[PDB]
RNA sequence: CUGACUGGGGCCUGUAGAGCACUGAUAGGGCUAGGGGGCCCACCAGCCUACCAAACCCUGUCAAACUCCGAAGGGUCCCAG
RNA sequence: CGCCUCCUAAAAGGUAACGGAGGCGCCCAAAGGUCCCCUCAGGCGGGACGGAAAUCCGCCGGAGAGCGCAAGGGUAGAAGGGGGCCUGACUGCGAGGCCUGCAAGCCGAGCAGGGGCGAAAGCCGGGCCUAGUGAACCGGUGGUCCCGUGUGGAAGGGCCAU
RNA sequence: UCCCCCGUGCCCAUAGCGGCGUGGAACCACCCGUUCCCAUUCCGAACACGGAAGUGAAACGCGCCAGCGCCGAUGGUACUGGGCGGGCGACCGCCUGGGAGAGUAGGUCGGUGCGGGGGA
């Protein structure tokens, strides 16, 4: 990792918990990554927002 | 008067575990290797480091194929 | 002298001795040729002395040839430093040289010259040597 | 030396030699179709199909379904019921996806 | 051919200044050039 | 297939007069035109002026095809070079477009070129085949004066059936190649 | 009875040794980009290299980190002792 | 001084020296999963500028190409290059083995939920692989809603992921 | 159960390159065309689709050619598991077991397993 390439959590939309963490480099990707992701607590398919760890 | 040399890293133990005829199980790892030295046959898998493994229950074959290179195979009973 | 320009890496290890020659057992350039009896390290310093002081046997004419080559580097360690810290530095390039080996061979003289320069040569190696005739055995490769 | 014919129909093939269901042959001329389902684990040509020995006249298009119809009717009498379709070197289109067709309106189940 | 980001070729009409009358299919049908083979010297002759 | 002049011409008074000279043994035994593929070597455009379809579109209207990319194989030093760069350009010519621009090319564009002293034999690919190259495309018909940008031209590699560099050079003789010597 | 040891079959190997097809290294030669030198010109070329030499060709040598080849062994499985 | 690659290292696996050589502490939103398609380096002929070598054609051309980066192994019958749709750079698990003194690191079919793509067969628990790493202790952050010193809350912990 | 073609595998050049010669009734190929489905980082070259006038030229199929390539004995040797002598040593020998590499003769211009439709 480096300062660009930063570690974030993946939150899901619908539940209001944060079920990942992954990498990106905020100098490729400065937008903030919302990607498809399952969470048990939905028990089901949702789309996954960026936030800071 | 110093050495810039002297660093190693440690070996890995490749090489094959069971030999054609050895008693082998579902998961047991056939060959250790980097690159594809032996490619599978029959019942017989590849890993991401290239690491093959037995599928079922049976006996270990070698066949040199020649161009294509010498594979593993497994016997079921 | 004779020694690579270019190599790989710089120094190489010692290796043994044993065993006869690879090959060059047959004369294969010139009219005679001169053999070495005993398997050593050779330098390309001492194989100078056999070129340029045979030379200075003719003084003009003839025409001498070379079959080896100094392809291993020779190394070693300062004066009053003691053991460990790295491997010696490289002095020069050395020889190697096995028994039956045909080093050298001589063409375009005589007989008795043909002897008589490869006689010095021979008194320059710390290895005996021989004088062979090209002979029936050796062309037949 | 090969070409891309070559490259193309080994690699089509090697996809589908590692799956273990039947491998459908597919080899298609200028005038013809042919069809064959094959285990090439013990290495024999089971059964076969073609529009030549079929005696079919018109359009290749429509000439494939009846194909279909007839391997399939017979692997349907021989008891084969899963089949892995091999689309040959040649693009996956038009004539042999009506020949594909024939097979998967044939009742195989793929 | 790729249809849409082709030129579009129909019969066209090239009229040189000898007036060798040109019938061919360019991009252009009326095109109007200035010296062809007929009237060049190194062609003739 | 659209009939033109030099395809009527081929058949009509080049096919015959070959089959008597070289007296060929099958219709498909004489020398056929396989495909003429044109290169734009411009280059120039890694540098300064990065967009080369101000001369694309050029080829667009003389060969009625858009011209293919062309990306550098890799990087290189002294050309300021790297691996990937549009320094050219490439179409392949064939069916009808290929007739027309042959029509084009010697009817018109032979005929233009600057103080024109002739053709040289010499350039024959070996195999029964010829390569060449231009250097302004005014001479063309379907560039004028007006349009033209900046200064381009091309190269233009021919491929042929035949075998033997001697009856290339009558085919090309016959078809209307005016070698100088 | 499975143990050390060994017999029969099967499988794994890249060193001793050998070899130059790959990576390097090489003496001489042929051939030949190419420079340097002497002629021949600033106006351009044609001419010759008892000259260092690319590539390729011939002959002969080098290697722990070179391997087109290659054991004895060693390894390990399977019956009997 | 931890890690990776090659040699010694005596053809299984393992083997030290202040020995002979080099590299890592990053980097990737596509360089990832699926599906379709493509085939080099180099040499020979021609070709604006145009070049030893830019870019194309022809003919010869099993890999000397290129695979982020050292090096090895591997590889064009791809893993390598051009585009499409995509999030499996999954959750809950896990037969058995590798490695092995412990802790540990590596492989992994397969079953269930929920999903990508293909016509299908199938394939997807990140990358061609081996380096690109940190054990306990402490606290935070977000959730979980397990505990709550009579009791109901609450404080603070716990669990989970980080 | 015999011969010619075309699908699909095996061994993985004894099978390749290279040239000599040839195959179209069937059959495949090139071929005939591009409205149409499909298609070129351009091109109906490829990819794809509808057809049947022409052709074995190319490719492919099948013969020959040992030029190159490929495979390559035997005989000896290198080397070595294991048992010994010598040399101040760099190292050298014989006893028994294994046995090369290369190289010399010589061999190969393939053989083979099933499925189709044709021929005796
Ligand atoms: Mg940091
Ligand atoms: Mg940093
Ligand atoms: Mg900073
Ligand atoms: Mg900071
Ligand atoms: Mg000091
Ligand atoms: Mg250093
Ligand atoms: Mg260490
Ligand atoms: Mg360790
Ligand atoms: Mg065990
Ligand atoms: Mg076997
Ligand atoms: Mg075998
Ligand atoms: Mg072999
Ligand atoms: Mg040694
Ligand atoms: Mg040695
Ligand atoms: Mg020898
Ligand atoms: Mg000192
Ligand atoms: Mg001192
Ligand atoms: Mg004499
Ligand atoms: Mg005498
Ligand atoms: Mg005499
Ligand atoms: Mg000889
Ligand atoms: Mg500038
Ligand atoms: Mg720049
Ligand atoms: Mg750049
Ligand atoms: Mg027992
Ligand atoms: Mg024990
Ligand atoms: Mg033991
Ligand atoms: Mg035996
Ligand atoms: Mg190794
Ligand atoms: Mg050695
Ligand atoms: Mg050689
Ligand atoms: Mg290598
Ligand atoms: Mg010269
Ligand atoms: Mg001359
Ligand atoms: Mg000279
Ligand atoms: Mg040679
Ligand atoms: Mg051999
Ligand atoms: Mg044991
Ligand atoms: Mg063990
Ligand atoms: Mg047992
Ligand atoms: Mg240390
Ligand atoms: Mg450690
Ligand atoms: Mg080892
Ligand atoms: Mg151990
Ligand atoms: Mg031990
Ligand atoms: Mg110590
Ligand atoms: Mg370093
Ligand atoms: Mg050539
Ligand atoms: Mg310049
Ligand atoms: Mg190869
Ligand atoms: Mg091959
Ligand atoms: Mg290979
Ligand atoms: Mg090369
Ligand atoms: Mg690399
Ligand atoms: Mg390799
Ligand atoms: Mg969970
Ligand atoms: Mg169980
Ligand atoms: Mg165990
Ligand atoms: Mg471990
Ligand atoms: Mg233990
Ligand atoms: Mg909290
Ligand atoms: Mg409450
Ligand atoms: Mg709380
Ligand atoms: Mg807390
Ligand atoms: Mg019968
Ligand atoms: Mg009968
Ligand atoms: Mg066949
Ligand atoms: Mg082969
Ligand atoms: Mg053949
Ligand atoms: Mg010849
Ligand atoms: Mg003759
Ligand atoms: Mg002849
Ligand atoms: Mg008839
Ligand atoms: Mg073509
Ligand atoms: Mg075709
Ligand atoms: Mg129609
Ligand atoms: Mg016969
Ligand atoms: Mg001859
Ligand atoms: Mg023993
Ligand atoms: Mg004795
Ligand atoms: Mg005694
Ligand atoms: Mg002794
Ligand atoms: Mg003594
Ligand atoms: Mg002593
Ligand atoms: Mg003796
Ligand atoms: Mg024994
Ligand atoms: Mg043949
Ligand atoms: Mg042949
Ligand atoms: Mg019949
Ligand atoms: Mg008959
Ligand atoms: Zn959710
Ligand atoms: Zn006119």
């Amino acid at each position: 990792a480096s300062e660009v390439r930063i570690k974030l959590l993946l939150e899901c939309t619908e539940c209001k918990r944060r079920n990942y963490a992954t990498e990106k480099n905020k100098r490729n990707t400065p937008n903030k990554l919302e990607l498809r992701k399952y969470c048990p607590w939905c028990r089901k398919h949702t789309v996954h927002r960026e936030v800071k760890i | 008067g110093s050495t810039r040399n002297g660093r190693d890293s440690q070996a890995k133990r490749l090489g094959v575990k069971r030999y054609e005829g050895q008693v082998v199980r579902a998961g047991n790892i056939l060959v250790r290797q980097r690159g594809t030295r032996f490619k599978p046959g029959k019942n017989v898998g590849m890993g991401r480091d290239f690491t093959l493994f037995a599928l079922v229950d049976g006996v270990v074959e070698f066949q040199d194929r020649g161009r294509l290179g010498r594979y593993v195979h497994v016997r079921p009973l | 002298m004779l020694m690579p320009r270019r190599m790989k890496y710089r120094k190489q290890q010692r290796g043994r001795l044993k065993g006869a020659t690879k090959g060059g057992d047959y004369v294969a350039f010139g009219d005679y040729g001169l053999v070495a009896l005993e398997p050593a390290w050779i330098t390309a310093q001492q194989i100078e002395a056999a070129r340029v002081a045979m030379v200075r046997h003719f003084r003009r004419g003839g025409k001498i040839f070379i079959r080896i080559f100094p392809d291993k580097p020779y190394t070693k360690k300062p004066l009053e430093v003691r053991m460990g810290k790295g491997k010696g530095n490289v002095e020069g390039y050395v020889a190697v040289v096995k028994p039956g080996r045909v080093m050298f061979e001589v063409a375009g003289v005589t007989e008795e010259q043909a002897m008589e320069a490869l006689r010095i040569a021979g008194h320059k190696l710390p290895i005996k040597t021989k004088i062979v005739r090209r002979d029936a055995y050796d062309e037949a490769q | 030396r090969l070409t891309a014919y070559e490259r193309r129909k080994f690699r089509v093939r090697n996809r589908i030699k590692r799956t273990g269901r039947l491998r459908l042959s597919v080899f298609r001329s200028l005038k013809h179709i042919y069809a064959q389902i094959i285990d090439d684990e013990k290495g024999v040509t089971l059964v076969s199909a073609s529009s030549l020995a079929l005696k079919l006249k018109g359009n290749k298009t429509e000439v494939a379904r009846q194909v279909g119809r007839a391997l399939a009717e017979k692997a349907l009498a021989l008891g084969i019921k899963q089949v892995a379709f091999d689309r040959g070197p040649y693009k996956y289109h038009g004539r042999v996806k009506a020949l594909a067709e024939g097979a998967r309106e044939g009742g195989l189940e793929f | 051919m790729k249809e849409g980001i082709h030129p579009k070729l129909v019969p066209a009409r090239i009229i040189c200044g000898c007036g060798n009358v040109i019938e061919t299919y360019s991009t252009k049908p009326e095109i109007y050039v200035e010296v062809c083979s007929k009237c060049h010297p190194f062609y003739t002759g | 297939p659209l009939d033109v002049a030099l395809k009527r011409k081929y058949y009509e008074e080049v096919r015959p007069e070959l089959i008597r000279r070289f007296g060929y043994q099958n219709v498909w035994e004489v020398p056929r035109l396989e495909k003429v593929v044109i290169n734009q070597g411009l280059g120039e455009a890694k540098e300064d002026a990065r967009i080369l379809e101000k001369a694309a579109q050029e080829l667009a209207l003389i060969t009625g095809q858009k011209p293919a990319v062309t990306r550098a194989k890799k990087s290189i030093s002294n050309f300021k070079l790297r691996k990937g760069m549009p320094i050219g350009l490439r179409v392949t010519l064939r069916r009808d477009r290929m007739w027309i621009f042959l029509e084009k090319l010697l009817n018109v564009a032979l005929p233009r070129i600057r103080d024109f002293r002739g053709l040289n034999p010499n350039s024959f690919d070996g195999r029964g085949n010829y390569n060449l190259g231009l250097r302004e495309q005014l001479i063309f018909p379907e560039i004028t004066y007006d349009m033209v940008d900046a200064l381009r031209g091309m190269d233009i590699a021919v491929v042929t059936t035949a075998e033997t560099d001697e009856e290339a050079r009558a085919l090309l003789e016959l078809l209307g190649f005016p070698f100088r010597k």
